[PDB]
C-alpha cells in the first residue's frame, strides 16, 4: 500500500503548495507540472493550513524568517527543521505544521527570486511524508481519520 | 542554531493545533 499511498501524497503535497502559492497570485504551474475523496483530504488540509497559518501567524512568520534560505542551503535547512518537529512523535498537527512549513518556504523562495526551489521543496516534503510519516498515518487510520479528527464544513 | 529551534517551534504550535482544534 506503501506506494499506492505515494503517488497519493505527492498529490497532497502539490495540492497544498499549488494553493499556498495561488494565495499570493504565484502558480504552481509556472515553477515545474477509507472512504473519503481525496478532494475533501486535500480541501481539510488546505482549510487547516489556513487556520494554522492564521491563528499561529507571527509566531510562524518570525520563525520562517530566522533560517535564511539559499539554494544550496535549502535542502539541510528543510530536513534539519522536520527532524526536529518529529524528534518527539507525530500527531496531526504537527503533521498540518509540516505542510504550512513547506508551503511557506515555497511562497518565500518565489519572493526572493529562489524559484528553483519550490519544486524541489514539494519533493522534499512528499519524499518525507512517504518514508517517515505514512507508517504512523497508516498506522492511526489513514488521511479518512485527519478529515474526521480535523474536517470543519466551512471552506 | 536557527534549524533546530525553528523545528521545535514549530512542534510546539503543532501541538497546540493538535488540542485546539481537534472536533471528536
Amino acid at each position: 500500500m506503501s506506494m499506492a499511498m505515494s503517488q497519493s501524497n505527492r498529490e497532497l503535497v502539490v495540492d497544498f503548495l499549488s494553493y499556498k502559492l495561488s494565495q499570493k497570485g504565484y502558480s504552481w504551474s509556472q515553477f515545474s507540472d477509507e472512504g473519503t475523496e481525496s478532494e475533501a483530504v486535500k480541501q481539510a488540509l488546505r482549510e487547516a493550513g489556513d487556520e494554522f497559518e492564521l491563528r499561529y501567524r507571527r509566531a510562524f512568520s518570525d520563525l520562517t524568517s530566522q533560517l535564511h534560505i539559499t539554494p544550496g542551503t535549502a535542502y539541510q535547512s528543510f530536513e534539519q527543521v522536520v527532524n526536529e518537529l518529529f524528534r518527539d512523535g507525530v500527531n496531526w498537527g504537527r503533521i498540518v505544521a509540516f505542510f504550512s512549513f513547506g508551503g511557506a518556504l515555497c511562497v518565500e523562495s518565489v519572493d526572493k527570486e529562489m524559484q528553483v526551489l519550490v519544486s524541489r521543496i514539494a519533493a522534499w516534503m512528499a519524499t518525507y511524508l512517504n518514508d517517515h510519516l505514512e507508517p504512523w498515518i497508516q498506522e492511526n487510520g489513514g488521511w479518512d481519520t485527519f478529515v474526521e479528527l480535523y474536517g470543519n464544513n466551512a471552506a | 542554531s536557527p534549524t533546530s529551534e525553528i523545528g521545535r517551534h514549530l512542534a510546539q504550535l503543532g501541538d497546540s493545533y493538535s488540542v485546539r482544534f481537534q472536533n471528536e
